[PDB]
């Protein structure tokens, strides 16, 4: 493309231009309330790991 | 009835680690201005013509 | 604490309490007095506010904190010792 | 407030258990304005500057009464701790309920400065309120499972030196104070009517 020229990705490539997953974040921050809820449940160090 | 969670003092340690990242996402989230919007609303409609 | 579970006499309940009591004040004192030394040492960025406030409040420790530990037992015993009961 | 926090009881132990508790405290602050949403402001920076010093020493209130009544006669923690969360639920309610009280009225201004003053009122209000609830819960597990079970009427009679020293000028200065509560009752005689030309 020559100088002074731009583009765009829009439609559903616009919310996957804005993100196509945040998904395994929140995998994440899931797996570490699972794991401390269990940690309560369990009220025990490590034993939900299991 | 304190000491109840006295008893599972991980449970405890749960709830401050909730803190943690409710806050920690807070941090992450929270917007930023000095000034949290004092003045009151002023509409400065104007004009002009030569 | 020491008024009906501890059913003595005011004065020396008074002094294991201000004692229990006296440890506190000044670690509480010395606490937040050290807690205010980078407010009164500050040297702009809010410099009226921390320098002016972290001030007043320190005046607030030493004009309450050593100050009012003669006064609240013995505002305590007037109050008690002229405004109890009979009984 | 780290370096206050380790400096007093003079352990490498004790003293740190209250230190990680601190930070959650305030950092839960954001957390109950995540409530209302409120963004991080220089006028709210400040006022929680101020509030994190107003918990860190309700912070130093609640553990050193409950190092306090874990040390003077000794026993394990957990009957200590019952007796001091009895009488400090009675207290954690109270400076929660009369602190409370001492700043709706920083809720209820009006005007637009009476607005940066609810900004510092909800300030305090978290501060305040997740002070008091954490040092309700979490305190009492922090220092009832990781302190050591330590002797009873222990006034350590090994620590000595400039320490135990210093504390035998704090008893020296103890009993002093019982001096001053017998001949400054009698100036609450004296010092009752100073108290008046001071107030005035």
């Amino acid at each position: 493309l020559p100088t002074g020229v731009g583009y765009d990705w829009t439609g559903m490539s616009y919310q996957e231009r804005l993100s196509g997953n945040q998904a395994p974040s929140l995998y994440a921050i899931s797996l570490i309330v699972v794991f401390l809820c269990l940690a309560a449940l369990y009220e025990s160090w490590s034993i939900p790991f299991s | 009835m304190p000491n109840f969670f006295i008893d599972r003092p991980i449970f405890a340690w749960v709830i401050a680690i909730i803190i943690m990242l409710a806050g920690g996402l807070a941090i992450l989230k929270l917007p930023v201005a000095q000034y949290p919007t004092i003045a009151p609303p002023a509409v400065t409609i104007s004009a002009s013509y030569p | 604490d020491l008024m009906d579970k501890e059913g003595k006499g005011l004065i020396e309940a008074t002094l294991d309490a201000v004692r229990m009591r006296l440890r506190p004040i000044l670690m509480t004192s010395l606490a937040f007095i050290l807690g205010v030394m980078p407010l009164v040492i500050s040297t702009g960025a809010g410099s009226g506010a921390q320098n002016a406030v972290g001030t007043g409040v320190m005046g607030g420790m030493v004009t309450a904190t050593v100050l009012a530990i003669f006064f609240v037992p013995v505002f305590f015993v007037v109050v008690r010792r002229r405004f109890s009961r009979k009984n | 407030v780290f370096l206050v926090m380790y400096l007093f009881l003079q352990n490498f132990r004790a003293t740190l258990i209250p230190t990680i508790a601190v930070p959650v405290v305030l950092l839960g602050t954001f957390a109950v304005l995540a409530a209302f949403g409120f963004s991080i402001n220089t006028l709210t920076m400040f006022g929680m500057v101020l509030a994190i010093g107003l918990l860190v020493d309700d912070a130093i209130v609640v553990v050193e009464n409950v190092e306090r009544v874990m040390a003077e006669e000794g026993l394990p923690p957990k009957e200590a701790t019952r007796k001091s969360m009895g009488q400090i639920q009675g207290a954690l309610v109270g400076i929660a309920m009369v602190l409370s009280a001492v700043f709706v009225p920083m809720a209820f201004f009006g005007g637009s400065t009476g607005a940066i003053y609810r900004q510092f009122s909800i300030t305090i209000v978290s501060a305040m309120a997740l002070s008091v609830l954490v040092a309700l819960i979490l305190t009492p597990a922090l220092c009832a499972t990781m302190l050591k079970p330590i002797a009873k009427g222990d006034h350590g009679e090994g620590k000595k030196g400039f320490f135990g020293w210093f504390n035998r000028m704090f008893e020296k200065s103890t009993h002093h104070y019982t001096d001053s509560v017998g001949g400054i009752l009698r100036s609450t005689g004296r010092y009752l009517v100073l108290y008046l030309i001071i107030v005035v």
